[PDB]
RNA sequence: UAACUUCGGGAGAAGGGGUGCCUGCGGGUGCGUAACCCGCAGGUCGCAGUGACUAGGGGGGCCCGACUGUUUAAUAAAAA
RNA sequence: GGUCAGGUCGAGCCCGGGCUCCGUGAGGGGGGAGAAGUCGUAACAAGGUAACCGUAGGGGAACCUACGGCUCGAUCACCUCCU
RNA sequence: CGGCUUUUCCGGAGUGUAAAAAGCUCCGGGAAUAAGGGCUGGGCAAGGCCGGUGGCAGCCGCCGCGGUAAUACCGGCGGCCCGAGUGGUGGCCACUAUUAUUGGGCCUAAAGCGGCCGUAGCCGGGCCCGUAAGUCCCUGGCGAAAUCCCACGGCUCAACCGUGGGGCUCGCUGGGGAUACUGCGGGCCUUGGGACCGGGAGAGGCCGGGGGUACCCCCGGGGUAGGGGUGAAAUCCUAUAAUCCCGGGGGGACCGCCAGUGGCGAAGGCGCCCGGCUGGAACGGGUCCGACGGUGAGCGCGGAAGGCCAGGGGAGCGAACCGGAUUAGAUACCCGGGUAGUCCUGGCUGUAAAGGAUGCGGGCUAGGUGUCGGGCGAGCUUCGAGCUCGCCCGGUGCCGUAGGGAAGCCGUUAAGCCCGCCGCCUGGGGAGUACGGCCGCAAGGCUGAAACUUAAAGGAAUUGGCGGGGGAGCACUACAAGGGGUGGAGCGUGCGGU
RNA sequence: GUGGGGUAACGGCCCACCAAGCCGAAGAUCGGUACGGGCCGUGAGAGCGGGAGCCCGGAGAUGGACACUGAGACACGGGUCCA
């Protein structure tokens, strides 16, 4: 069986942001997958996507604009405070300025600097730059 | 090489075992 | 879609209907449903071959989709139709079937035994039984103070 | 996975992991038991005075030949044997059989001698407690029984 | 409670402690206070409580023969 | 405060055994050094009997041989590939 | 050389002492007046000459230097560093993502368990709802001073000290709030998993039955003097006759071609044919359960050949062995005999270059070609998917894009990109040894060190040389073919030796 | 577990009776090594290593055992006693 399903869904889509493919289709498909597209899609990572829900399986069909460096996730998702954030911070993110380290929050889910702007901060889901 | 050794080891511990053995 | 468990063969590519309600070209009432299910019930036939008898020849692909809505607590399919009419075996159509087939290896070993491949496969069935059995006893197909072993199961069958 | 758990809970697998693939260092798996202390004899300690027994010369090693100077001295509370290289050109005319002596290591506890020298594992500081370095040079101090 | 081991044994190893009489209890089996047996506490005398009679000294190496048995009925019971 | 009974806290001393650590012995094995002798030519080229390997026996020794495996395998041929 | 100032140092005044000293501080007197230690070859270069010495004596942290012109030694001279220090030996951290959490590997460099299962453990698809244990936010109780950092202030300066702010091993506590994520509880779904029906391929397994080839033997006939064996040979066999040839009968072991770049199996591994029993496995149709899942320490199980055990068998083969040859010798290649074993049954043993030196599962990432098995739409038909084109599903091979790789190679059958989980590695030899323990009948297996010693061990690829390695091609210092000659003699001549 | 003593005081601390538990692979027990903490050393960090003056707490006073006197001691420069 599969685990960590978001994990899975962007490591193709980074696979396929690499390879500069059209649209991606990923197959596995989730909460956890389709919020996080939908934090992608509100910085502008991601253009248009659509879900068909079929009796077997969503599938997400993600537009590539062609914008996303690097997208996955985090090994074990570490609790992090607050504080533990600038640490996180420079250790993941390329610069100061991308800022998505996918942070799970209290508030909803946020990037890292939607959810510093809010102040509030949790697990560590995942990134993308 | 490898068989050699495998003979010197085994004439090593059966001796060496017969000194234990002969010595048990 | 696959997985390779006591072979590195793939798994069939064989899929559902993505249908998620029912054709109208295909027609039954809710009591004929129930009539249909009950009366192959009563042959003897099990509840797989029961479905595979109502798509061949009634036409009716799932009768989760077909049923439900009637009583929309969770869909009417072949073994909850049973359950409510009494007709319904007490252990689950899965754990049945795995340890039928487990007790007639037996039999072969008995008057046979230098076989390597069938010794192995009585390895391989009772395996799956004791995963299988493990997951039922918390969920309430089977009590807890069962535990799998071969003369238990020799009384089952019988 | 690249190897080694990850899970919250998982924790207690990898410390142990860490501590048992740790001991594959020969020098942290020496010092922690104590192996280097205990075995090069001294008892740890950073140097240690002695009685000379004898002056013996040692033959050079694979490519070289000379004698080498040498003690062999008794260490004193100890009560080991060791043998001893002395440093300096005319040294060895200083040490006079049965005086005191101080003795170090050279270059790593570790057993390995400097690459000219065989067995020893020694350096000679002092006779009579004063060094050789200074024995070497004529004004300074000139020596005594 | 060791060496050894054919795991059966070695082993009752070895070594150390206790044990009397009285006074009072408890348990077991039973049936009702019989017939016995097994413990427990206190008090107390002697040099010594299995006081008598009955009653193994122990430990280790080696040689031979596996063992038990048999043997020169009556100078040799052993390794034969 | 005396002597004396019973009882209690209670070392060192002695004995026996258990666990652990150090020095050290007839005799007997290999190990890393040594410049130079001896015997043979083992591997490295198909090393002049391809090599290795697991196992088993033998030979002073390197080793040899059986069986089964493997090519990290041998020569053009071969076969087969590929072309 | 001219001028200037003038640290220690003297003398004095108070101080301080609540006795000195510490002699400071103030003032008078007053001098250019304490500087050393290492290195100088590559490494570090940061720094070079002469003399002496001559693989010595020494130098030494490593690589190394000294074997008669040494920049490396010794001394001098000169230069570089650092400076009241400088340098040696030892220990610890760094460098060492050589312990990998940040941040390491495992095809061939060290390293994949010979394979599996499933327990502990880790990890887990979607949708809804409750709680809020983890988690985040807020408040608050609290984690001494000191050390550390920042500010200001004090001592001539600064070290240090005062004050003010921060942080602290920071492991504990209470209340309030959020609910994405995680944990728990409940409900809900089919993508994963397991399950069903029906076609179907195969050297999977077990059992029964059953044929023939060849080898061997035995018997009769026929038929003479050799057969066999090799590079040559010998041993050997054979004269109450072998080899051969013909017929007859017995025995044990196996099943060329078929047979494939082929099929099957978890692995070890698996080939006459036939039937029965029986394992796995593909596909179409998801027809049935409804996360039941993944991995898996421990544990359990199967595991070639060889060995062991009991019992039964034995043609051919053949360790050991016995001859023969070969060879300098041959404990060998080569030949001629031969026992264990090879066969069966039962048990044991438990290894391996047990290989694809590549643990398992899922997802994503150019393709091309051949091939096996299954489905489909046609043409062909001997009307059977028999021949064939393509799409697709499962499986096995080659080639190759992007990428990875040190390269060789790998490249949808990953060594790519990810995630989860296991085993294992951390320089070499010592040593896969010693002990100890466990297992085994035994042989042996499992586990598994240290003393000591080394600047390599090692992998791929390059260039050349080399090969009783291959292919092509010439030669006359080549070989053959061929003619003449040296080696024999006397002498001339050069040499060895004397 | 029940009841009881003893102590300043809970409590298998001690004791009588009763029960058969308790502890362990999320590594008990045993062996080794060690005062612990604030701190410290190094290191970009993470991390590693360390317990030194000082401060904070305990432990000890030739080795072992023991009371008295006092609020307090089983008492470094008080006593008894064995070695």
């Amino acid at each position: 069986t599969l685990l960590d399903p978001l994990a899975n869904a962007l490591s193709h889509i980074t696979n396929s942001e690499r390879v500069g493919k059209r649209e991606v289709y990923i197959k596995p498909a989730s909460k956890l997958i389709g919020e996080v597209l939908r934090v992608m899609q509100k910085y502008g990572y991601i253009g248009e996507f659509e879900f068909i829900d079929d009796g077997r399986a969503g599938v997400y069909r993600v537009q590539l604009l062609g914008r996303i460096n690097k997208a996955g996730a985090i090994k074990p998702r570490f609790p992090v405070k607050v504080s533990e954030f600038e640490k996180w911070e420079k250790r993941f993110l390329p610069a100061f300025e991308f800022g998505i380290l996918i942070v799970s929050t209290s508030q909803g889910v946020m990037s890292h600097k939607e959810a510093i702007e809010k102040g509030i901060g949790g697990r560590l889901i995942a990134y993308v730059y | 090489m490898r068989w050699k050794w495998i003979k010197k080891r085994i004439r090593r511990l059966k001796r060496q075992r017969k000194k234990e053995r002969g010595l048990i | 879609m696959a997985r390779m468990h006591a072979r590195k063969r793939g798994k069939s590519g064989s899929k559902r209907p993505p249908r998620t309600a029912p054709p109208i070209w295909v027609e039954y009432t809710v009591e004929e449903i129930e009539n249909l299910v009950v009366k192959l019930r009563k042959e003897g036939y099990s509840t797989a071959m029961i479905g595979t008898i109502l798509r061949d020849q009634y036409g009716i692909p799932s009768v989760k989709l077909f049923k439900d809505p009637d009583n929309p607590n969770r869909n009417l399919t072949i073994t909850r139709i049973l359950e409510k009419h009494g007709l319904a075996p007490e252990i689950p159509e899965d754990l049945m079937f795995l340890i039928r087939r487990a007790v007639n290896l037996r039999k072969h070993l008995e008057q046979h035994p230098k076989d390597l491949h069938s010794m192995r496969g009585l390895q391989l069935i009772e395996s799956k039984i004791r995963r299988l059995v493990k997951y039922y006893k918390r969920k309430g197909k089977l009590p807890k103070n069962w535990r799998y072993d071969p003369e238990t199961a020799k009384l089952l069958v019988r | 996975g690249k190897k080694a758990p990850n899970g919250e809970f998982a924790g207690r697998k990898l410390k142990l992991k860490r501590k048992k693939f740790r001991w594959s260092d020969i020098r942290y798996k020496r010092r922690v038991l104590r192996l280097k202390e205990k075995s090069d004899p001294l008892e740890g300690a950073p140097q240690a005075r002695g009685i000379v027994l004898e002056k013996i010369a040692v033959e050079a090693k694979q490519p070289n030949s000379g004698m080498r100077k040498a003690v062999r001295v008794q260490l004193i509370k100890n009560g080991k044997v060791v043998t001893a290289f002395c440093p300096g050109d005319g040294a060895i005319k200083f040490i006079d059989e049965h005086d005191e002596v101080i003795i170090e290591g050279i270059g790593g506890p570790k057993g390995g001698s400097m690459g000219d020298i065989p067995g020893i594992r020694y350096k000679v500081v002092k006779v009579n407690r004063v060094s050789l370095k200074e024995l070497v040079k004529g004004r300074k101090e000139k020596p005594r029984r």
